[PDB]
């Protein structure tokens, strides 16, 4: 009933299934792909992702890539996408409490991008972990 | 042995007849004459073995032979004591043996009696000069299937027949029905088994074997040429085999 | 069939009435258990028992006796003894004493087992006489009829000929090897004259698995015309299984990064050997082992742990045999494994899986 | 004791054929599932070059700059080294610490001030060992190289670029190419193509001889390799995509996922090109094995005729001396 | 080493003992040729605490200390099938395996593990 | 190996090297097991460095002995 | 062999080459199931310099020139010492060990050398 | 020389005349169509030839002298 959605990690395709409504974390911002979209490729952000199985709404974890939006047929390129909720949010803050202190740490200008991208990609796993 | 041999004996010399004496285990024989020269106190040869070990052998087994009149076939049972070939029992049976069939578990286990292994078998027949040239390139052609078959079994294992290239697939399935076909229904074993048991001369040999072994029997099932002989009564079995896919 | 208990040798080396078979292994590895566990499963059978024990220590001989007269194997046993003190003639001639006595009860149509313990002793026996009367020795010292001294007393095991009145002598000789050396003399004769063989490897008593028969060396010229019906249907699928788990074996290293299909054999194989192993003097009926070989090779154990398997066939054989008497007696009265039996057994099965995930 | 001694050396000699024959048919079981592994990554980067080829196309006029593409022509550089997680290798990580040094002793001379990325095992137990030089980071086999061993790698590298430190990370794997030999390659990774073709050292576009999807098939009956050019590639057509980010900042958002890509690639064949190497030395091993089995029987045999006939021999001396 | 004559406690720490002696035997020469790294975990432990049952089998004799060095030490049955008992059930992981040669019974184990520690950083 | 043992030595030398013959057998022992073992403990490496400067002390020419006190 | 009959250096360079054929009969068997890879670096060096020295021990003969050809060589005690201190010293590590086999005077081993590879 | 006719003898292993060769192997490897080889290649030689059986079975020298006599040495 809705356009043709696939997820894929640079390893294997996660799920080739449909899902109606789709909240696209960009680099823009937040934009929703309604169905029967005309064909826009959007770059993505580290965000949240979330679907709608017209049976409930759903979420998806991913740690960045690139969507692109086709003829109901759309593909989705990531760095990362762990499908719905698969770690709970506990071991998330047992995590995210060494992210903010190997950031106080590890101060050299590119470790201050590595611990920054940490920082992005922890806090998407919690608010990904959320549900 | 020597009651046996003179039995023998006679129906080759008087009535002119070709004889099989079949021997049982000959390591016994060589036992028991190394028990009788313990008994009677000579010194043994080199593993303990009678000094008149190789003469004692030589007055059996050359009254075993063919002469104008008939021939004496012998058919021995060979123990190998400690498995090894060099030993003084094994070292001089083997001096005076002409072939070598080796009797396979395996194929006993998996189906294809008679188990006799057709690789490990030898025979000093098996030359041109002797048997023709056709039945010799045809045997090494066999025996080269057979062979690669053994060698590819690991790799089908892990690949498969369709992730092999398209000869070996082809000699895989030929090697298969061949392993097939050199099972035989005896008549000796019929009265357990119900096959009919069938004699296969060799001239129907070669010509089955060359058939399944171009490319003129590939479109049988394997289990066509399981349990027959001349390789006729296998497209019987395989006409029987397509009438059930028929009905 | 000559029933000894032991649920690796009924299914695997199965031994006939008016079979020779040769218990031989290396020292302390469990061939005078075997021997015992033989006598001791005979108690229901009518066999007439004789266990002949040449140049042991009379401790020794005191212990099995006293075991037999506790197990109440001694109501049907004869034990003919002569110790290591004894003159090399009387442990030469004590085997052929047994063998008569056993004579005289096999020729009145009853069926008799007979255990040589240590024919080697006795070999040794007749190699000092035959050396103290001045004789031409053999290889290691030995006179050249000691094989006839071995097949003269082996061949006198028979089974009769039903006009002589269906009367049967099973033998079982025990011969010790050094060193794993099957080829020394006295071995390869024995080995040469019985039916089949037994080997027992102190590799495998020291790794746990006791009794410790090595199956895939061990012969039997037999066969399954030494068992009832019901147990040969259960022997092929253990011996096939067997034979798999042996052949994977050097796998098991390497069990994680390999087909479903082959865990699934290696892990059958390696908890069908925790079935094999049985304690001392604890002989199974035909009943019970075949109802451990069905379980076993159609994987209602397929589940539990290792450490757990022979628990588990503990409490199972005990709940058949006290819940379903008519497995018992479908098994006993008609000799197979009826359908009927399978399913007893199948429901006793999960009865008993579930009785046992009670905890 | 002298032949019970014989014959557990034999037997020893037995056990040893035995596992290195289970090693041999347990390594061409996972170099099959690496080949699989490969085959089902491949079609991600096939839609990832051919939309970054149609977006450069739509690119080349317009102002990209992103640090990825860009070109810092001071010249440092940062060589990165893949080597065998575990052991035996045939002479795996021997060649490929090998060709190491000849890089570094190439480029200490020029001072362009190398640096050393090592991900293998092997590779990191050697440069440990030889403290002369200098490195970057530290990774392990233990963690799966599917996926995070390979993302892990993505993030240092990504961090160490486009904080620009360093110019030129290049990259030294083996590509699985045959099973006796197999030669290492180095390929730059980051001062990449707009384009989004996988360069060489120099960068002479050696993506043109690639040969995608190498697959084990026999020969006539050994297993080989056989290796084509070209599958299920359809990078030519582009329709109206309609962008909704910003057009520098699409390839901003993307390049990265190239870089995960090549990573993983080039960690997928070393994998597979290790094994391979393990499976051919398991054979000789195996091989080896056997014909010092053969030579040992054949010795042992003669020394259990010796020591019957000594003996026999040394009875009826004495025998007769009565 | 019967159970009925021995106990069964004695008897199965006897038999396991004997048991994980026996499979690092086995393992032997898939260890000295192949690598004692690329084992298995299972087989890992099996050699570490097999080591550690070779070492504690020795122990120091009164008649002995002209020989060992040392004094020698008398250890009951009890103190033997603890100290066992202790080794194969995995909480004696953490002691070097030399602590546990030439000692008397297991609290020397211990102690010799203390002190070799205690060596090993100053 | 020596029956008599210790008592055939002065008591420096059987306070010095009253131990040492079962330590340099372990050394052995250890030395032989680690030859196949990639990664090594610091306690181990000390032990193997102990027992080879030992290997190289007990080495002497011939016609070329030490004292007591210089054994000591 | 004695460092008082033969002198020091000759001892010295005596030792040397058995020690180093000793590592390599010891370590026969392992290069012999599994190879020269799995061994360490000295191990190789060491495995290296063994073939070189047993590759060098070998000469031409004079009442052998039937079966050999290349007629026989007399090498001087001094001769041999230099070469072997060559050899173990680690100059002449990076040539052919056929440059070695069946030559005197490991002068003639540079020549062969030389020419082996100059002629490819 | 003392030219047996095998190309592998002449050429690599050359025996004169005057010379005591030893033909080893095993069982069935040649030897006996090595020696009847080289008896067979002295035709026009002028050499005489003996050939001693000192325990082959009877049917060996039987197809040794048969191919002597047919093929004329
Ligand atoms: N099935 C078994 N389960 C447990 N223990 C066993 C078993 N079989 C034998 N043993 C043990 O093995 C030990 C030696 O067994 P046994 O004396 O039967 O072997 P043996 O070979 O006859 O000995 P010997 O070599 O002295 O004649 C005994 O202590 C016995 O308890
Ligand atoms: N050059 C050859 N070409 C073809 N066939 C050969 C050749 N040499 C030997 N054969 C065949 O090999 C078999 C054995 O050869 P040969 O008779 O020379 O050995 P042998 O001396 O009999 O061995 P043994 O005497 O130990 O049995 C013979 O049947 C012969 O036909």
């Amino acid at each position: 009933m809705t356009l043709n959605l696939c997820v894929l990690t640079p390893n294997r395709s996660i799920w080739n299934s449909e899902v109606k409504e789709i909240i696209l974390s960009t680099n823009s911002g937040q934009i929703g792909v309604l169905p029967n979209h005309a064909p826009t490729a959007t770059a993505v952000d580290i965000g949240i992702l979330r679907i709608r199985l017209n049976d409930q709404w759903l979420t998806l974890a991913l740690m960045g890539g690139f969507a692109r939006i086709g003829n109901n047929e759309i593909t989705i390129l990531v760095n990362d996408a762990e499908r719905g909720s698969d770690i709970d949010p506990q071991e998330a803050q047992q995590t995210l409490e060494i992210a903010e202190a190997n950031l106080r740490k590890a101060e050299g200008k590119r470790q201050k991008i590595e611990a920054n991208l940490a920082l992005r990609r922890a806090r998407t796993r919690v608010e990904a972990s959320n549900t | 042995g020597l009651t046996a041999l003179t039995m023998a004996e006679y129906f080759r010399d008087v009535n002119e007849q070709d004889v099989l004496l079949f021997i049982d285990n000959i390591f016994r024989f060589v036992q028991a004459g190394s028990e009788v020269s313990a008994l009677l106190g000579r010194m043994p040869s080199a593993v303990g073995y009678q000094p008149t070990l190789s003469t004692e052998m030589g007055s059996l087994q050359e009254r075993i032979t063919s002469t104008k009149e008939g021939s004496i076939t012998s058919i021995q049972a060979v123990y190998v004591p400690a498995d090894d070939l060099t030993d003084p029992a094994p070292a001089t049976t083997f001096a005076h043996l002409d072939a070598t069939t080796v009797l396979s578990r395996g194929l006993a286990a998996k189906g294809i009696y008679p188990a006799v292994d057709p690789l490990d078998s030898t025979s000093t027949m098996l030359q041109p000069r002797i048997v023709g040239e056709e039945h010799y390139e045809i045997a090494q052609r066999v025996k080269e299937t057979l062979q690669r078959y053994k060698e590819l079994q690991d790799i089908i294992a892990i690949l498969g027949l369709d992730e092999l290239s398209e000869e070996d697939r082809l000699t895989v399935a030929r090697a298969r029905k061949i392993e097939r076909f050199l099972s035989q229904p005896f008549f000796v074993a019929e009265v357990f088994t119900g096959s009919p048991g069938k004699y296969v001369g060799l001239a129907e040999t070669i010509r089955g074997f060359q058939l399944i072994l171009s490319g003129e029997l590939d479109s049988l099932p394997e289990q066509a040429f399981y349990l027959v002989g001349n390789i006729d009564e296998a497209t019987a079995k395989a006409m029987n085999l397509e009438m059930e896919s028929k009905l | 069939p000559l029933q000894t208990g032991l649920i690796a040798i009924d299914a695997m080396i199965p031994v006939g009435r008016g079979q020779r078979e040769l218990i031989i292994g290396d020292r302390q590895t469990g061939k005078t258990a075997v021997a015992t566990d033989t006598i001791l499963n005979q108690q229901g059978q009518n066999v007439i028992c004789v266990y002949v024990a040449i140049g042991q220590k009379a401790s020794s001989v005191a212990q099995v006796v006293t075991n037999f007269q506790e197990r109440g194997a001694m109501e049907y046993t004869i034990v003919v003894a002569e110790t290591a003190d004894s003159p090399a003639t009387l442990q030469y001639l004590a085997p052929y004493t047994g063998a008569a006595l056993a004579e005289y009860f096999m020729y009145r149509e009853r069926h008799t087992l007979i255990i040589y313990d240590d024919l080697s002793k006795q070999a040794q026996a007749y190699r000092q006489m035959s050396l103290l009367l001045r004789r031409p020795p053999g290889r290691e010292a030995y006179p050249g009829d000691v094989f006839y001294l071995h097949s003269r007393l082996l061949e006198r095991a028979a089974k009769l000929s039903s006009l002589l009145g269906e009367g049967s002598m099973t033998a079982l000789p025990i011969v010790e090897t050094q060193a794993g050396d099957v080829s020394a003399y006295i071995p390869t004769n024995v080995i040469s004259i019985t039916d089949g063989q037994i080997f027992l490897s102190a590799d495998l008593f020291n790794a746990g698995i006791r009794p410790a028969i090595n199956v895939g060396i061990s012969v039997s010229r037999v066969g399954s015309a030494a068992q009832i019906k019901a147990m040969k249907k259960v022997a092929g699928k253990l011996k096939l299984e067997l034979a798999q788990f042996a052949e994977l074996e050097a796998f098991a290293q390497f069990a994680s990064d390999l087909d479903k299909a082959t865990q699934n054999q290696l892990a059958r194989g390696q908890r069908l050997r925790e079935l094999l192993k049985q304690p001392q003097s604890a002989p199974l009926t035909v009943e019970e082992q075949v109802m451990t070989i069905y379980t076993g090779t159609n994987g209602y154990l397929d589940s539990l742990e290792l450490d757990q398997v022979r628990k588990y066939l503990v409490e199972l054989r005990t709940y058949v045999k006290t819940n379903k008497p008519e497995f018992q007696e479908i098994i006993s009265s008609t000799k197979t494994f009826t359908e009927e039996a399978e399913a007893l057994l199948k429901e006793a099965i999960q009865e008993q899986m579930e009785r046992f995930l009670l905890q | 004791a002298n032949l019970r001694e014989l014959r557990d050396r034999i037997g020893s000699v037995k056990n040893t054929q035995k596992i290195t024959e289970a090693m041999k048919l347990v390594a061409a079981a996972k170099v099959r599932r690496a080949q699989e592994a490969v085959v089902n990554g491949r079609p991600f980067s096939e839609t990832l070059v051919e939309v970054l080829y149609n977006m450069n196309e739509q690119l080349q006029t317009e102002d990209v700059d992103v640090p990825l593409t860009k070109i810092r022509t001071v010249k440092k550089v940062a060589l990165m080294v893949v080597t065998g997680d575990r052991g035996l290798c045939g002479g795996f990580n021997n060649m490929l610490l090998k060709k190491a040094e000849s890089r570094i002793a190439e480029l200490k001379k020029l001072g362009v001030d190398y640096t050393i990325i090592s991900i293998g095992k092997k590779g990191n137990t050697y440069f440990i060992r030889r403290p002369e030089i200098p490195v970057d980071r530290y990774f392990d086999g233990t963690n799966l190289p599917t996926a995070k061993e390979a993302q892990a790698i993505a993030d240092d590298v990504f961090s160490l670029f486009v904080s620009e430190e360093v110019d030129k990370v290049e990259m030294l794997y083996t590509k699985f190419v045959s099973l006796v030999k197999s030669d290492p390659v180095i390929h730059t990774l980051l001062p990449l193509s707009p384009k989004g073709e996988i360069c060489d050292i120099n960068g002479k576009c050696v993506d043109a001889a690639e040969d995608e999807l190498f697959r084990l098939t026999t020969k006539e009956g050994k297993l080989t390799v056989e290796r084509d050019m070209i599958k299920t590639e359809t990078p030519a057509f582009s329709p109206i995509l309609e962008f909704e980010q910003d057009p520098a900042q699409i390839l901003d958002a993307l390049l990265p996922l190239y870089l995960n890509s090549q990573i993983l690639r080039a960690l997928q064949e070393s994998l597979a090109s290790e094994l391979a190497a393990r499976m051919t030395a398991m054979s000789n091993a195996t091989d080896n094995a056997n014909e010092l089995k053969k030579t040992l029987s054949i010795n042992y045999n003669r020394a259990r005729q010796a020591k019957i006939t000594g003996e026999i021999l040394e009875i009826v001396a004495g025998a007769n001396a009565c």
